């Protein structure tokens, strides 16, 4: 069935599963035509497909050329996402294919179901959680590689850097969702917190800074404050 | 005109023949139904006074033999049987007619309702949906499940309607995933019409039969099948012009014949709103839309 606060720990068991988010697949800047009408111009997007246990991120880059001459793009994007997730599964060895795919948006259920007909034993599931994966394009290295792509391209990352050496998956996912939720609510502030101390760097092969365990607690606390804070500047509390 | 005589009526029962019905009291002198229009299938059906559970009945064609009804006190129902002794039968009938103990199939001459509801329904196709080849007639009741319902238990007692499933490989061409899901024309025209049903007439016959089993027996699987066969046409961008016009006539007479106080259970909101207002054929069903709007604007 659906994934929610009540079955949250199933994410970190030993059944392979993937989250699929499509909110950065079709991206537009809206603008005005010389005639004073409005047009969209597409920019490169990405499918955010993530193993929450291992941190492996399959970042499928969606080049604006995909959309050329197509109609009803917002609808097409859901079907392109489903086509690319299905191709990814067929590319994986059998022992690496997921048992479940959790879509972050319910509109992906039928598109993905139909593309995965060849995989009747892979459960396609929605979720009641409001996951912050839309903020993935606030991670500088992921944004950079998407905008620079000149062709369709798949790039592989570990979104947990080296965290699993010191913490569990449950803890790593919680950290990830805290960071992403903070970048989503106030990107400017979130990014100030991460880069405040010039002495803490981001390794060439990592996405996030190299915080000690003590500094990660300080960071995490600063992110929580922000997420509440911005909950007061919005709701006035 | 043909006749279906009854040996007796030992238990109080409401007897229907096609869209007509009458109440028979316990041991009331009752011996049959006469003046049955030849050239159409017919359905005789029964609802006992004491256990309105199980509506049941028999699909038959008077051209395929002489049929009669006799109550079975062991199995507890009115059973249809065939009489092979032709003279025995005519004699039975003529004597019962002489005693005026038969109800006259009460057809208004103006009225084409039954023809319109059974236009494409053939006994030969019914007998393939209801498998019991030792009898020329077909038993159906409220509780029988469909082959598809079974998939998701007694198969000899199943309704073997054509399986329709919009998220299936039969329905979706490899590599046309989105195209075929949003426009079902491939599944309608190539898979079903050309491949399985062979022509639109056999398609419509199964659609009409499913509706009639839903209406007369409250068969849930039949209602599901009726709605699925409608949705597949309405969700196809490309439908022969002759099918579209005929479908409008078909559905018109089905909604027309439906009981006003059953539209809650026998009609599927989603299918009808989509079919009449959102689908490819939203504008191709004028007569059906018109009678749905004037009669069931609560569903929409
Ligand atoms: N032919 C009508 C009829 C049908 C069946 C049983 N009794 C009947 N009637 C009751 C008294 C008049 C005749």
């Amino acid at each position: 069935g659906a994934m929610n606060s009540s079955n949250y720990a199933e994410l970190f068991n030993n059944d392979i599963k993937l989250f699929v988010d499509d909110t950065n697949v079709y991206r537009v800047t809206v603008h005005k035509t010389f005639e004073g009408n409005v047009a969209t111009k597409a920019i490169n997007g990405c499918i955010f497909t993530l193993n929450p246990k291992t941190g492996h991120l399959f970042l499928k880059i969606i080049h604006t050329s995909v959309w050329a001459g197509q109609k009803r793009l917002s609808q097409l994007a859901k079907w392109k996402t489903a086509e690319e997730v299905s191709a990814l599964v067929r590319s994986l060895p059998k022992e690496e294919q997921p048992k479940q795919i959790i879509v972050t948006r319910k509109a992906m259920l039928d598109p993905l179901e139909v593309h995965m007909l060849d995989f009747p034993n892979i459960a396609i599931r929605p979720t009641e959680l409001r996951l912050p994966f839309s903020a993935a394009m606030s991670i500088d290295k992921l944004s950079d590689v998407v905008m620079k792509a000149t062709e369709p391209q798949m790039v592989l990352f570990n979104i947990y850097d080296d965290w699993l050496d010191r913490i569990s998956s449950y803890t790593a996912f919680s950290r990830l969702t805290l960071l992403l939720r903070a970048l989503k609510t106030n990107e400017e502030s979130a990014k100030m917190i991460l880069l405040s101390d010039p002495t803490i760097t981001i390794k060439s092969y990592h996405l996030w800074p190299s915080f000690t365990d003590e500094q990660w607690i300080t960071i995490e606390s600063q992110m929580r404050d922000l997420i509440l804070t911005e909950y007061g500047r919005k709701y006035n509390v | 005109m043909n006749t279906v005589p009854f040996t007796s009526a030992p238990i109080e029962v409401t007897i229907g023949i096609d869209q007509y019905s009458f109440n028979v009291k316990e041991n009331q002198p009752f011996h049959g139904i006469k003046d049955i229009p030849i050239g159409h299938v017919h359905v005789i059906h029964f609802q006992h006074a004491d256990n309105s559970s199980m509506r049941y009945g028999y699909w038959f064609d008077c051209r395929m033999g002489n049929f009669y009804i006799q109550y079975d006190p062991k199995d507890g129902l009115y059973k249809m049987m065939e009489e092979r002794d032709g003279a025995k039968f005519e004699n039975i009938v003529h004597n019962f007619k002489e005693r005026q103990m038969m109800v006259s199939y009460p057809k208004i001459d103006e009225d084409d309702t039954w023809y319109n509801l059974t236009e494409f329904v053939q006994m030969d196709k019914i007998r393939k949906i209801v498998r019991k080849d030792e009898n020329q007639f077909s038993y159906v009741d409220s509780s029988m499940t469909t082959v598809q319902e079974n998939e998701l238990s007694d198969p000899a007692h199943s309704l073997n309607y054509t399986v329709i499933n919009f998220k299936s490989r039969e329905a979706i061409r490899p590599g046309h995933e989105m195209e075929d899901f949003l426009d079902k024309s491939y599944y309608l025209n190539t898979v079903m019409l050309q491949g399985i049903f062979k022509n639109s007439s056999n398609y419509f016959g199964e659609l009409q039969f499913a509706f009639l089993n839903a209406m007369f027996f409250g068969n849930y699987g039949s209602s599901l099948q009726w709605h699925a066969m409608i949705e597949l046409i309405c969700s196809s961008a490309t439908v022969p012009k002759h099918m579209l016009d005929k479908l409008d006539e078909i559905l018109y007479y089905q909604i027309k014949t439906l009981p006003e106080q059953y539209s809650d259970i026998l009609l599927n909101e989603r299918v009808w709103n989509i079919c009449l207002y959102s689908s490819f054929q939203k504008n191709s069903l004028h007569n059906t839309e018109k009678i749905m709007e004037n009669k069931y604007p609560e569903l929409l």
